[PDB]
């Protein structure tokens, strides 16, 4: 019943540059039950952030994630090549809903 | 072993309104200690949430999109996750991704908290012919 929406659909942007990703829920998030994901081409998602601010096991501190109640954020401070993938946010405050997803790929 | 590994399989070309089960061997943990999903993504389209089956074995609950058509099962003696789909539609043609939850405990209703997905597999890919 949660409806997440991503902004921007697309972030076209040159490595090195910071990117700054946005995720709104329709209902506030209990507990701040937010997580985001990575997920390259042909991959498999890749979790990165859970309780809306908590970094999982082995991702770069470049990375983080903030907000509460219905407006939540991903930071990526400086990207690096390997960064240029679809961005997931999850709310699981009431069952489980995710985003649409931002893409954020090279600037040409 | 090891690793933590997922590895889905069973998908295919299969024709409107046929079944079709599918398979997540896991290895590297057991599955039936955590709540253990599945979730699709249609071509050129986001995440969706599946199915998810609670530790205990228990408890399943469905999207709205696959309910009463979709059944989430595990075999516990062989660490293997299941997703029977009966009645096929267009609508899910979709790489299938088994995911474990390493949060969610107790779901006594679908609308209370659940968990995120810290292991997902490579996915098996369902289309629906036309």
């Amino acid at each position: 019943d949660i409806v997440m929406t991503q902004s921007p659909g697309t972030l076209s942007l040159s490595p090195g540059e910071r990117a700054t990703l946005s995720c709104r829920a329709s209902q506030s998030v209990s507990s701040s039950y937010l997580a985001w994901y990575q997920q390259k081409p042909g991959q498999a998602p890749r979790l990165l952030i859970y309780r809306a601010s908590s970094r999982a096991t082995g991702i770069p501190d470049r990375f983080s994630g903030s907000g509460s109640g219905t407006d939540f954020t991903l930071t990526i401070s400086r990207l690096e090549p390997e960064d240029f993938a679809v961005y997931y946010c999850q709310q699981y405050g009431s069952s489980f809903t995710f985003g649409q997803g931002t893409k954020v790929e090279i600037k040409r | 072993g090891s690793q933590v590994q997922l590895v889905e399989s069973g998908g295919g070309v299969v024709q409107p309104g046929t079944s079709l089960r599918l398979s997540c061997e896991a290895s590297g943990f057991t599955s039936s200690a955590y709540a253990m999903h599945w979730v699709r993504q249609a071509p050129g389209k986001g995440l969706e949430w599946v199915a998810v089956i609670t530790f205990d074995g228990g408890y399943q609950y469905y999207a709205d999109s696959v309910k009463g058509r979709f059944t989430i099962s595990r075999d516990i003696s062989r660490n293997t996750l299941h997703l029977h789909m009966n009645s096929l539609r267009a609508e899910d043609t979709a790489v299938y991704y088994c995911a474990r939850d390493p949060l969610t405990k107790l779901l006594p209703f679908d609308w209370v908290s659940g968990g995120y997905f810290d292991y997902w597999g490579q996915g098996t890919l369902v289309t629906v012919s036309s």
